[PDB]
RNA sequence: CAGCCUGGGGCCUCGUGAACGCCCUGAGCCGGUGCACAGUCCGGCAUCUCCCUACACCGAGAGAAGACCCCGUGGAGCUUCA
RNA sequence: CCCCAUGAAAAGGGAGUCUGGAACGAUCCCGGGAGACCGUACCUAGAACCGACACUGGUGCCCGGGUGAGAAGCCCAAG
RNA sequence: GGUGCAGAUCCCGGCGGUAGUAACAGCGAAGGGGGGUGAGAAUCCCCCUCGCCGGAAGGGCAAGGGUUUCCCGGCAACGUUCGUCAGCCGGGAGUUAGCGUCCUAAGGUAGGGCCUAAUAGGUACCUACCGAAAGGGAAAGGGGUUAACAUUCCCCUGCCU
RNA sequence: CCUUUCGUCUUGAAACACGGGCCGGGGAGUUCACAUCAGUGGCGAGCUUAAGGAGAUUAUCUCCGAAGGCAUAGGGAAACCA
RNA sequence: ACCUAUCUAGCCGAACUCCCCUGGAACGGGGGGCCAUAGAGGGUGAAAGCCCCGUAGGCUAAAGAUAGGUGGAAAGUGGCUAGAGGUAGAGUACCAUCCCCUGGUUUGGGGGUGGGAAGUUAGGGGACACGUGCCUCUAAGGCUAAAUAUGUCCCGAGACCGAUAGCAAACUAAGUACCGUGAGGGAAAGCUGAAAAGAACCCCGGAAGGGGGAGUGCAAAGAGCCUGAAACCGGGUGGUUAUAC
RNA sequence: AAGCCUCCCGGUGGAUGGCUCGGCUCGGGCACCGAAGAAGGGCGCGGCAAGCAGCGAAAUGCUCGGGUGAGGCGCAAGCAGCCGUUGACCCCGAGGUCCCCUAAUGGGAUAUCCUGCCGGGUUUCCGGCUCCCGGUUUAUAACUGGGUGGGAACCCCCCGAACGGAAACAUCUUAGUAGGGGGAGGAAAAGAAAUCAAUUGAGAUCCCCUGAGUAGGGGCGACCGAAAGGGGGACAGC
């Protein structure tokens, strides 16, 4: 998901209700909304043995 | 070493290539086909003649008259589900629950593969 | 002016025309150069470190 | 016109083809309503050359 | 110091057909209380329901992280004898 | 007439002069032969282009009578 | 263990109310009658009349769009209404030149060389070339013919190399 | 009969502060490494094997491998003492 | 050339469709019988070791490719001992200065700038400099097997997700439609049942997988096709209203 | 009369639940293509043919062997017709064709297009034409014969950032990373000591674990940060 360049539109637009990130023209990027990287995503580093 | 995972098999079998066919054909001989040819399992060929085992028509004998390869099911004649116009059309049955009963010795190309399979002298 | 008359005057060719290489009407003809098939004055490909986000 | 053979002497993909979709394949498909989605028009739109 | 008339809107009728304010639908008014100006709280006054039009008085109406003042060991810009 | 502004260059043509060449020989007329390739539809804008639209915005360019100086206004020709 | 949600002017999808409300006025156009088609007609067609424009709503010409042109058949949307109709959809057809290509200014490039560590960098010098559909630049018009384009196809007169 | 609307910021401020149309779906203290503690277990003046090798039905597994690190004495700069 | 092996290919490969019941279908329940070096797994009208494939194990080459052997040729050709003699890489080391970096610090490496050696009886190095001894190496030219860096790709496995998640991408085309003059940004969208058996046929309308009736089929939620919640709206059921929250 | 509330039913949306020819991680294999014309695009091509995919005017496939063995004519069910037992379709290998641009190189390009000069046979057409290395022929004329670009990451080498951190900030650090340029291969690099260390020892390089946040550096600030030795792997040296 992180290929994206997208950011928010700023403040005082109001338009742009809120500063979730948009790419000119639609939102994404962000953890809470779709398609986005994942909020903690799992990885191989993590350990596993005991 | 082929694997085992649920998904790339059935990819071989809604993927068949065309010259391994006969895998979804081949169904069970009976004993005096077996008899006289001392084979247990062969793939179907047309102008046969073939017995049912299971469905709700069990226990019919009919004809090898159609087929269909590349997904692998065949029909027999004297069997069919009239549509709402009145004409025929033929009811689908799979080899997996059919016995053949006999079969056309008119080939002999045909022929030279049930030889190979060890069957022991003609 | 400033507003949609600005964009009035847009009907004359495209200061990026059909560049022969990568299919993308993307042809300086002004600069005597492609922005994008990097033909006019490189001879390798125009390629960059950062044809995306990494 | 005066199009120098560019754009209109090649044709096809270039400046051809905002077809209509063949009608016998779709009685073959029996598919509900076949429709070619690479569909465009003159006014609303701009060809990318 | 106002008045009359005309065209198009505005009125009505057929057809098409949106967006704004929405914790709510429970909001009438008046004193009072309380963040020191209530729709619900307190005490009175009233208050039948439904519909259409005109008014914007109120709804501390809506529009927009106030354009002002200050803070952040926050930016950018300009200047010089930092 | 004006200028402390003096108002583009090639290719392409035509002619003039001198050298060499062969004697046949046309920038004349007459008859004959040929002459790549590619542009070529439509619309030019109160619906055909752009401005997200079948958008009073812009982008153009050029061109009847009378009344009337008039391409002003009016009306009416062509449409 | 990606782990229990009402919010984060959250995201996304569906649907509310204001509601058949606003608007479908405003920039000087306007239609009416009779007939036809078709299920269905203010809106489409036929006739007549009438009003308006009329240095532009007319006429011819670009860059651009790219079939928007024409024929035949249609209307669920698409058209600010409707719609038998259309630049819309569906089935077919349609541009011809002995009467741009050449050269060149602003300039530009590509190479040889002068630097740059290198370069897809700059380059005063030299060389080669690109650079105008309104610059210059050989030579035709007339009539005539298809629904569709024409100085191009048919005829005569030509004309230039 | 008794009953100020949710959440939050907040001395109280929530009710004239903010964010709040409805419904459904998504959605936020995780990973590693080090340090330190607790709880738990194995062994014990030791502990501990890593990296790594061999065999194996082959990443599981068994054996091997102290390599090393911590503790096992501190003081001071050292010479050293201990 | 030949031989051997390996890779490109397909092939062999066990055991029940036995009885009763349910079930549209048995791949279900009960009973009965069997292979197994093969009970990974998949399919077939459901949950099948023995219905079908595949599996453990084994087999395949014309023709190619890879690897090895089998082949041929050329060049250079004593060993030790003692003595004598000779060779052994320059703007290179090194030094001063400026700069760069690395822990390199009065101590490292590199470069610019200026100087600048010895060179076999040579030199360097052995944490500031110098000297002395002791120890070890020989640059200013080459060249080099393996032991490791990675997934454009191909097999295999998985405490990875089930269609707003999973990479953007599971779909008729995905960097596709598209927004941008431009570098660029960047979508949405899965399920008819097993077999279309896709409702023949009759009535309405012009038509519409439109109405109605019939029919297929276990079932029609039969094309907009699995299941089908709410926000919503409509009909109805049950209460219930115009002196009042 | 509105309704109000709840509930039954229907439609309006499709979450839930289920299913998956998809991706994702891992490990292991494998791991250069290119002037004999790449990769990358642009065009065409089937009976009725739009996209994909495949294909190159020899366009849904051409030939030859090998296997295969009765249907085939893709995605994808229609009309019509054909190929197939004289061995199809398919798969393997070998060939043949293989348009245009493209590093594109006869010359030119704001044309995926136009346009020369030689030599060849000759109807269609076929071969060659920047910067170099070495030869023919005069000592400058042409002629014989062989470095360019792409490729997911990885590799090598030059050039070289700010953001932040120090709660400010300028030395420092973030950091030779982001990024630029060049150049390769399937691995690259490096590779035989002017090496160490120190009681007279070891014996190329590389990577792995330790040594070790030790040594040592710095407004002594955040921080940075070895080597030697030991233990492993393969250990080749001309």
């Amino acid at each position: 998901g992180k290929r994206t360049s997208a950011l928010s539109f700023g403040i005082n637009l109001g338009i742009a209700r809120v500063p979730r990130v948009k790419g000119s023209g639609e939102a994404a990027l962000a953890p809470n909304t779709v398609g986005g990287r994942l909020a903690f995503p799992p990885t191989t580093e993590k350990r596993l043995v005991e | 070493m082929i694997s085992s995972k649920p998904s790339k098999q059935r990819k071989l079998v809604y993927n068949l290539p065309n010259h391994l066919r006969y895998k979804l054909l081949t169904a069970r001989l009976s004993e005096d086909l077996e008899k006289q040819y001392g084979i247990k399992r062969i793939s179907i060929r047309k102008g046969d003649s073939v017995k049912l085992m299971r469905g709700s028509q069990v226990g019919y004998e009919g004809k090898v008259v159609e087929v269909d390869r590349k997904r692998g099911r065949v029909a027999i004649e004297g069997l069919t589900k009239k549509k709402a116009d009145g004409t025929p059309v033929y009811v689908w049955v799979h080899a997996s629950k059919v016995i053949i009963t006999k079969l056309d010795t008119g080939d002999k190309e045909r022929m030279d593969a049930i030889e190979r399979k060890r069957k022991m002298r003609e | 002016m400033k507003g949609t008359p600005s964009f009035g005057k847009m009907n004359k060719t495209p200061t990026h025309v059909r560049c022969r290489r990568c299919g993308r009407n993307s042809f300086n003809a002004r600069k005597g150069y492609c922005a994008a098939c990097g033909f006019g004055r490189s001879k390798k490909i125009r390629r960059y470190s950062w044809q995306n986000k990494k | 016109k005066h199009k120098s053979l560019g754009k209109k002497l090649r044709l096809g993909k270039a400046l051809k083809r905002n077809s209509p979709i063949p009608a016998w394949v779709i009685i073959k498909t029996q598919a509900e309503i076949r429709f070619n989605p690479l569909r465009r028009n003159w006014r609303r739109n701009n060809l990318k050359v």
